[PDB]
DNA sequence: CTGGAGAATCCCGGTGCCGAGGCCGCTCAATTGGTCGTAGACAGCTCTAGCACCGCTTAAACGCACGTACGCGCTGTCCCCCGCGTTTTAACCGCCAAGGGGATTACTCCCTAGTCTCCAGGCACGTGTCAGATATATACATCCTGT
DNA sequence: ACAGGATGTATATATCTGACACGTGCCTGGAGACTAGGGAGTAATCCCCTTGGCGGTTAAAACGCGGGGGACAGCGCGTACGTGCGTTTAAGCGGTGCTAGAGCTGTCTACGACCAATTGAGCGGCCTCGGCACCGGGATTCTCCAG
């Protein structure tokens, strides 16, 4: 379990985005296809969406890790994420 | 849909960014669900903003305002 | 001091003829109406400000309703607003 | 001299809402269609909340709406709860919620 | 004597979830509010409705906090809430 | 201080209203601390609002606006 | 100019024009834009000084979003003011829990 | 020619050169600082508008801005900002 | 636990890139000087409502006994994710081309701000009572301990 | 698991009661008709940028095979927290008494909206070159395991 700590240090030290650009763009366009058909996205809009999604996911995983450590565990589990969403008021 | 395109190692790297030492095998589905919900909300607000202005191109300002609606203000993209 | 007490009472007698409303509930309903109206007006002000137009029309109110009220509430409120405006224009 | 509320078919004060929009300086100009739309939306929301509160009151065999009934109406319906997630209602109490593992 | 396994706890839960009146003692809460407001502005006078509104807000906030703390404590397979549960519930909320 | 006036059974009843079934002995201090922090924030905002209006009497509307600032709107007080 | 009179570096006139055009109020005092410009200048100076200190601790001479993120999160009151704000391309604060190690 | 978007980049650069003599600033950091200034200005103006509306006064004076600063900025930031604003107004009116 | 030892790490120096910093038009917005209207500073009045005290009741806090349930540490087990080598996939860079739509310009004009007239709906205030609580009088569902 | 008993919980009555629905009076802002002026709408035109395509790398995801540590269930003991029960002790009720400041009104002035003339501060564009991203290459530190 040392490579996990090495990756944690390496990724907390970095700034660039982690989500693959093209799959995320496909996902965004597919989601927006339902609300309004025949849309065209600016590249900066997709970049802003990707940055917001990364920040939200990182915050959610920080809170989930806190919940998992609180239960005297290290392996985060879906119940941890569900509790972290319930407490935040997002659900 | 295309939500499954988000590769598992990407979610692993995102979790490692948040300081997580182990990940259960079932996290990779709940994460996709939550990400899709959040994107659906933000895209709904941005698309409503764009439809109001009659444009067919969703600009960065629309997404920034949509994020600002949810109390998730974004700096570095104008506005 | 101007409040929506009379109109709220008229609506209540329109939906539930035999049920009255106490003073505390009337105050709660008045505050709720004021708060919702403030939210809608503020959102319409922001919408007019972003597009630089100085006029609040029914379109701005409709977009503000879609942005504020969630889901089926938004859909029904938009339907009601369109119906009322359509009746008002022709009469 | 029919009032604008009579023309729209509503029951809410269209004129008063137009006056509030103009006085609040939300925008330089206020269209003639905005107050009617806003009155209709407010009336629909008030009708929905009062209908739910009245149903709750008839469930408890009480013929007068009280803050507890409005609290029940707001917290039961999912969409209204989402709209009023953080809103605190005075004297309204809380929803009955006892966890399974505590029984 | 009589039933003492914790049944009265559930009975109180039902009774106080059904009730609506205020629980915090009015006079000590008024003293606490005046003491807190003493620092920011000397010689302040409170309308009774202001104190009642503060009491309602405090009651609602504490009830919400204890609901979240109960969720946290049950999440850890325990029943008795502990200070770390409250600390976690506050940390997650991001107050 | 006057914070000690909030007795144990009041906190017990508040917790029971929140669904909790058993309460540790160390909860009571933490509850008083959190209550004091919340009241301090709300009262500070209310006092700022009042000092703005050149008054020495904190009214219900000032407390309602102070709560509305924190995103904890209160209905039924105007 | 009003900025020269007040000693501020910020555009007092531009802030007054923004207050007027934004329709925040029907009238604007003569002293309000000066006060607002002073507050904005102080906040910008605080954040830029913290970011510059962070940059000098990193052996760099060009502020970057990572430095501003570090300056915002390390400082307490600024972090409390910008709790929900997301800074694009700013990374996260280095934090590993005790039990993980 | 193209229409221009008015921003605080020049003034932020001036302040940075005033506090840090040598350190520059990249485009992304400048954009972040500009958005931060715009957001703070919008918050303060909105709170001042609400404070004016509550007391029915139609005018925004230095007093409303000072109260809004005390409301929004927390603690030592509020105290320093209030002192800076008071000093600026005092120097301006002379 | 204690020394190899291998992999990751940082420190140092050379290369080349391209984005930051400065300077040149010039344009539209900041400023100055009046002018005029009114919101606000200031004084003064009225009396509503908040603060303080005192005496009496008793509801509820407080101190204590106790014993049972639940928290916490220890043990054993198996399973599931971490590490890693390999194969397979498609993200991505680089360039090309289309044309759909965003950004102005110009004209027209329809709608909304502003103003004067009029008065009826809306708000404050007296009024009666009927839907609310309340305690006594039984009926009934539910937990405890023993069988 | 069943039953008898003790105990909260609910149903039904007279008994009181004040908050609410109702009726009366007064007033200011809503409705209507008139005016004008400019924001909206529509059409045209340009060209900027977003989508789609092609093709070759090659980063990197997918898959799979150990195995080790840790999630989880189980076990026990210890202790402290819930539930009475007797004993204070201030909360809560009312009544009085005083007066500070809420709230309002009335003047009258200093202050801000508003008009135009003036001109330079800031913005786009167009440059140049130094800070930094990158890449080897070597010195340094950390994790791991046989001994």
């Amino acid at each position: 379990g040392t490579v996990a700590l090495r990756e944690i240090r390496k990724y907390q030290k970095s700034t660039e985005l982690l989500i693959r650009k093209l799959p995320f763009q496909r996902l965004v366009r597919e989601i927006a296809q339902d609300f309004k058909t025949d849309l065209r996205f600016q590249s900066s809009a997709v970049a802003a969406l990707q940055e917001a999604a990364e920040a939200y996911l990182v915050g959610l995983f920080e809170d989930t890790n806190l919940c998992a450590i609180h239960a005297k565990r290290v392996t985060i589990m879906p119940k941890d994420i569900q509790l972290a969403r319930r407490i935040r008021g997002e659900r | 849909g295309y939500i499954q395109g988000i590769a598992k190692p990407v979610i692993r790297r995102l979790a490692r960014k948040g300081g997580v030492k182990r990940i259960s095998g079932l996290i990779y589905k709940e994460t996709r669900g939550v990400l899709k919900i959040f994107l659906e909300n933000v895209i709904r607000d941005a698309v409503t903003y764009t439809e109001h202005a009659r444009r067919k191109t969703v600009t960065a300002m629309d997404v920034v305002y949509a994020l600002k609606r949810q109390g998730r203000t974004l700096y570095g993209f104008g506005g | 001091v101007e409040t929506y007490k009379i109109y709220i009472f008229k609506v209540l007698k329109q939906v539930h003829p035999d049920i009255g409303i106490s003073s505390k509930a009337m105050s709660i309903m008045n505050s709720f109406i004021n708060d919702i109206f403030e939210k809608l007006a503020g959102e319409s002000a922001k919408l007019a400000r972003y597009n630089k137009k100085p006029t609040i029309t029914s379109r701005e109110i409709q977009t503000s309703v879609r942005l504020v009220l969630p889901g089926e509430l938004a859909k029904h409120a938009v339907s009601e607003g369109t119906k009322a405006v359509t009746k008002f224009t022709s009469a | 001299a029919m009032s604008r509320s009579s023309k729209a078919g509503l029951q809410f004060p269209v004129g008063r809402i137009a006056r509030f929009l103009k006085a609040g300086k939300y925008a330089e100009r206020v269209g003639a269609g905005a107050p009617v739309y806003l009155a209709a939306v407010l009336e629909y929301l008030a009708a929905e909340v009062l209908e739910l509160a009245g149903n709750a009151a008839r469930d408890n065999k009480k013929t007068r709406i009280v803050p507890r009934h409005i609290q029940l109406a707001v917290r039961n319906d999912e969409e209204l709860s989402r709209l009023l997630g953080t809103v605190t209602i005075a004297s309204g109490g809380v929803m009955p919620n006892i966890h399974n593992l505590l029984l």
